[PDB]
């Protein structure tokens, strides 16, 4: 079981170099991007009748 | 490998009464409909005859009501025409198309062959006010309809199509529904319009596009064609 | 309206055809065939003549359909909800093996979505459970059992235990041992079905 | 005022009625969508319509027992509405007669209902149903006519048989025999062989359906005895009788115990039917 | 020398611990709490889909947000139209035991798979007017449980046997396969870029693939029970996961860690499918409560609730234009809200 | 003399 056990570690030891950012920055990412694109959503915004396709 | 083939043409006397058969191999014929249109010798194309699938709906021209009937035999694949009491005017070339009904489908997809037959001796109108126009290989060309009633539907859906006829073949389809291009045509043709107009494009003309436009409406059963365009190199 | 009549009359033939369809479908009985392994499921299908194996027969104007799972090596919960609304199950087990096919045993009785699907019991290999027990008793994995070391008491005993993992008066559980006859085991199963489904349509009728 | 037993009459009426328009109408309503889906629902569809078409036809008595027998419509009406009135309880007893020789077959052959069943084999039924139902009924729009006489003017219908005896006494005793014999017979005969089948051998015995066989059948016996007994007596005594006029004050009471089978027969469906109340809110 | 390998793996963890948990400055919530809510969302049944007759599991929409694909346990994968409840093909399939279905973004194929370890795809554009199979794919050990296409010449398939794969459908040929889970593999969701996939398994695990290079980058262990539904945020750079401990956590893949989580003290029942909408506030998640739950993205807040079947919610979809929400469930039946 | 009277209900 020597292979398994090297390619955990090998596996592990890639995953240990990776970059990391704060959490406050994606969720002022996220924020600007709900904030940006809410504008266009029809489920928040109830859709006038007229232009509902399912009516 | 579609293909269909005719037989039941000749001579026919006043009065008397044929046949018309027509032979599908090739496809799934219990799932299309069919259609008896008709040309003259030396003028345009007319509709006689359908039979819908499952033999429930049928509908005839007015000028051949009460005279012809239309029968399908499916285990056969076989489609009939029993026509009596044939007149002077009945004298035409036969053809038999295929279509099918559904959303995205595209009818009138594939054309026969045609047989003959001679005999001795509330609508939309379309207009095209051109007979005859001479082109030039690598100019462009552009034809024009007309329609007494707006095609255009509450749906958003324009019925209009658009058929060629090379000299001594059998015509196919180029456009239909006014924006859209059918298999295997190439992109050089393309189709618009607005209400009661409507304009096909033939840029990049080449030797091999040489023959008779015709524009037709699928709005109502009466269905109804043009006079058509000869454009000749 | 427009040329969409025809596409409604192309739908009501679509749904004709899948009432026709669901109506002829509806006239058969399914049965899962769970067990251990080397258990004689293999024998006794042949006898009644990796993915999924449905072997099916027509006996005395009924068509039934028996589906072996056992070539799928996972946890069973993934795909036990699959075969619910089956009509019985036709468990198996060896008489010369054990502990495993009586924990298997109770964990398909006591499952939730199998509370009132009835249970088809096999004892295969009696010849030979004989000649073993003739050459040793049964107190190698019963060390509990009392009574003398003949056959009957033996398997009344083996039956006894199997039968015991019930914990639901709604369940009619049928044992048999079969003892590798021929021609009885379609007879059983169709006399078990017949009860079944004389206490289904009594059930769909209102009267339980 | 009325010092007649028509006042128990007049009561039982009115409560029959209030629980008669509900009931089988949020049953007939909970059927009508089971259908095209499931073969059981049919029979009770039918019998549900009969039950209510009888409850809603049901308050015409009670103003015509208030008044003292005076008849506002015309001849027409009364020649028309006594057949239509008759025809759905005699239609409702020949589909309970159905639908317990159904319940029969259902039990004693397992394998040839699965191969063939449909819902022709029911619709059929209760066409033949219906149509024996009309053939009973159909000597009533024939023989009823009206009189106005002249003493203090009053119009009452009344039906009128020739000197001619011999037609009454075969038109009673055919009524008789097939509106309360036949079904008799058939539901103790399906019921009794349905009950020692089930309880023959075990996985089947419920200890419910004894229950559901007694309520139904001495039920029908004892809602059904007394109205044709006093029918059928009526139908041979002579008009200038003694004996006369103690049937004469019953009929309406006869009656409306007759009619309270038909507001009692819905309650068994609602509370036997298991899932009723998770079918509500799927049929709504 | 197991031990020394075993306590270089436990470092490495240790490791990976602390790196996380030193960028950990600020939380969601905070940040958030100065935002206005959304208030209630009343939503209405519009159509009525009953074709099936038996325990419909999967669905999918196409790219123009008119058609539609069901499969069923009675061996029929049928194609409605929405906008006029209307019936247009009708495919009988070979084996009855089927669980997914998936639609190609041109409309030219379509796929299905089950209990049968094998993957079909169906061509609906044949000149002779009939639906045939094109390609059966096969080499899976166990049952397949996801597939989703990236073009019209690969797919991608999730399956039993602990591990995924990349074929070529011109030849029927595995080409990449991938491999690291431990337990059975049930979801698989695509970014919007196609060039990198998550999936989760019975593990409580998720991680993330590089299609061109099958390798896995980064790895989430957060629930505690197994996965059953998995979905990017439309942004792609995040995603929503549900498991069977009846909770719905978020995570980032920049940061690398779970941001919020969706449970509520009177819901025991797990979760059976999630979804988002068109600009990532709302989030829809099936339950096996025979009803579905529509919550707050950025405040973790009930918003709504959706009721009107009677069985398990085993399935759910939104349109690409964001229009309707289409819900399928043992019942037999399906429903499209507004 | 044919009259007797006969209920609404029979």
């Amino acid at each position: 079981s020597i292979a398994q056990a090297r390619k955990l570690v090998e596996q592990l030891k890639m995953e240990a170099n990776i970059d990391r950012i704060k959490v406050s920055k994606a969720a002022a990412d996220l924020m600007a991007y709900c904030e940006a694109h809410a504008k266009e959503d029809p489920l928040l915004t109830p859709v006038p009748a007229s232009e509902n396709p399912f009516r | 490998d579609v293909q269909l083939v005719e037989s039941g043409g000749g001579l026919v006397q006043p009065g008397g009464s044929r046949k018309l058969s027509c032979s599908a191999s090739g496809f799934a014929f219990s799932s299309f409909g069919m259609h008896w249109v008709r040309q003259a010798p030396e003028k345009g194309l007319e509709w006689v005859a359908y039979i819908s699938s499952g033999s429930g709906t049928i509908y005839y021209a007015d000028t051949v009501k009460g005279r012809f009937t239309i029968s399908r035999d499916d285990p056969k694949n076989t489609l009939f025409l029993q026509m009596t009491s044939l007149r002077s005017e009945d004298t035409a070339m036969y053809y038999c198309v295929r279509s099918i009904y559904y959303y995205g489908s595209s009818p009138f997809d594939f054309w026969g062959q045609g047989t003959t037959l001679t005999v001795s001796s509330s609508d939309i109108v379309m207009t095209q006010a051109t007979s005859s126009v001479p082109v030039t290989p690598g100019e462009s060309v552009s034809i024009s309809c007309r329609s007494s009633k707006s095609l255009l539907h509450s749906n958003g859906n324009t019925y209009l199509y658009w058929f060629l006829q090379r000299p001594g073949q059998s015509p196919q389809l180029l456009i239909y529904r006014m924006s859209n291009l059918a298999s295997g045509v190439p992109d050089r043709f393309s189709g618009s319009g607005s209400g009661t107009a409507f304009t096909l494009t033939i840029s990049r003309l080449e030797a091999e596009d040489v023959g008779v436009y015709y524009c037709m409406q699928h709005l109502e059963y009466p269905l109804t064609f043009g006079a058509g365009t000869k454009l000749e190199l | 309206s427009a040329e969409e009549r025809a596409a409604l009359e192309r739908s009501k033939a679509i749904e004709k055809n899948l009432k026709e369809d669901g109506i002829s479908a509806a006239k058969d009985v399914k049965l899962l065939l769970l067990g251990a392994d080397n258990s004689g499921k293999s024998t006794i299908v042949k006898q009644m003549k990796t993915g999924i194996v449905e072997t099916h027969f027509t006996f005395k104007n009924l068509h039934f359909r028996l589906f072996d799972v056992g070539g799928q090596r996972s946890e069973r919960k993934k795909w036990i909800h699959c075969f619910e609304d089956v009509t019985a199950i036709i468990f198996c087990v060896d008489l010369s093996d054990m502990h495993e096919s009586l924990m298997l045993f109770d964990s398909i009785c006591n499952n939730k979505f199998f509370i009132d699907t009835s249970i088809i019991l096999f004892l295969n290999k009696k010849d030979l459970f004989g000649e073993k027990i003739k050459k040793s008793p049964l107190t190698i994995c019963f060390p509990e059992y009392t009574g003398p070391n003949t056959y009957e008491d033996a398997a009344a005993y083996i039956q006894a235990q199997f039968e015991s993992k019930n914990r639901s008066p709604n369940k009619e559980i049928y044992c048999h041992m079969t003892c590798a006859t021929d021609t009885n085991n379609a007879q059983v199963i169709f006399d078990a079905v017949t009860d079944i489904i004389i206490a289904n349509n009594l059930r769909g009728c209102g009267l339980y | 005022t009325l010092r007649v037993p028509d006042i128990l009459a007049l009561v039982i009426f009115a409560v029959v009625f209030l629980v008669g328009v509900l009931g089988n109408a949020l049953v007939v309503w909970v059927t009508a969508f089971e259908a095209k889906r499931t073969i059981n629902a049919i029979w009770f569809l039918n019998l549900a319509v009969a039950d209510f078409l009888s409850c809603l036809a049901l308050p015409i008595l009670f103003t015509s027992i208030v008044q003292h027998h005076h008849w506002p419509f015309g001849g027409a009406a009364c020649s028309i509405l006594p057949s239509l009135i008759l025809l759905n309880m005699y239609a409702s007893i020949l589909l309970l007669a159905t639908i317990s020789a159904d319940r029969f077959l259902l039990v004693f052959k397992p394998i040839w209902c699965q191969n063939f069943r449909g819902a022709g084999l029911a619709w059929i039924a209760c066409a033949v149903a219906w149509g024996l139902a009309l053939l009973l009924t159909i000597p009533s729009f024939l023989y009823r006519v009206v009189r106005e006489e002249y003493f203090p003017p009053k119009v009452l219908c009344g039906v009128d048989y020739s000197h001619d005896k011999r037609r009454e006494r075969a038109v009673a005793i055919v009524r008789l025999v097939l509106g309360f014999l036949w079904p008799l017979l058939t539901l103790t005969i399906c019921y009794t062989f349905i009950l020692l089948r089930t309880w023959s051998r075990r996985a089947t015995r419920s200890t419910k359906t004894l229950k559901v066989v007694v309520a139904v059948v001495a039920s029908f016996f004892i809602f059904w005895l007394p109205y044709q007994v006093t029918g059928i007596m009526m139908s041979f005594l002579e008009p200038s009788s003694p004996t006369f006029l103690l049937l004469k004050k019953l009929d309406s009471l006869c009656v409306s115990f007759a009619y309270i089978n038909c507001c009692i027969n819905p309650i068994i469906y609602v509370v036997a039917g298991q899932g009723f109340q998770g079918r509500l809110r799927k049929s709504l | 020398e197991l031990d020394q390998l075993r306590q270089e793996a436990e470092q490495l963890k240790n490791q990976i611990r602390d790196a996380r948990k030193a960028c950990a400055d600020a939380t969601l919530s905070q940040i958030t709490n100065n935002i206005d809510p959304v208030g209630r969302i009343q939503m209405r049944t519009r159509r009525t889909l009953r074709g099936h007759l038996a325990k419909i599991y999967a669905m999918h929409w196409g790219t123009d947000s008119r058609l539609l694909v069901s499969a069923s346990q009675d061996g029929k994968l049928i194609i409605w139209d929405s906008y006029t409840t209307n019936k247009v093909h009708a495919i009988p399939l070979r084996s009855s035991w089927v669980m997914t279905c998936a639609y190609a973004p041109s409309g030219n194929y379509v796929a299905c798979g089950g209990l049968d370890n094998i993957c079909s795809i169906y061509n609906l554009k044949t000149r002779e007017g009939n639906v045939r199979v094109s390609r059966e794919l096969a080499g899976h050990t166990g049952y397949l449980s996801c597939c989703r296409f990236l073009d019209d010449n690969q797919i991608v398939t999730s399956s039993g046997d602990t591990t995924c794969a990349l074929w070529d459908i011109e030849t029927g040929q595995q080409t990449t396969t991938f491999t690291g889970h431990t337990g059975d593999v049930m979801s698989l969701s695509l970014a919007p870029d196609t060039r990198l996939f998550v999936s989760g398994a019975c593990d409580a695990s998720a991680k993330l693939w590089d299609v061109r290079e099958g390798m896995c980058r980064q790895t989430f262990t957060g629930h505690e029970s197994d996965i059953n539904a998995i979905c990017f945020f439309p942004n792609g750079n995040a995603f929503a996961t549900g498991s069977d401990d009846a909770t719905c956590r978020l995570f980032d893949l920049r940061a690398d860690q779970e941001l919020m989580t969706y449970s509520h003290d009177n819901i025991i029942c797990g979760i059976t499918s999630v979804s988002f909408s068109k600009s990532g506030r709302l989030l829809l998640a099936g339950y096996d409560d025979f009803n579905c739950n529509v919550w707050d993205a950025l405040k973790a807040d009930r918003a709504g609730v959706l009721a009107g079947h009677d069985n398990r919610v085993s399935c759910l979809g939104v349109t690409d234009d964001g229009m309707a929400v289409a819900t399928g469930s043992w019942d037999s039946f399906l429903k499209i809200w507004n | 003399y044919s009259f007797k009277d006969m209920p609404l209900x029979r």
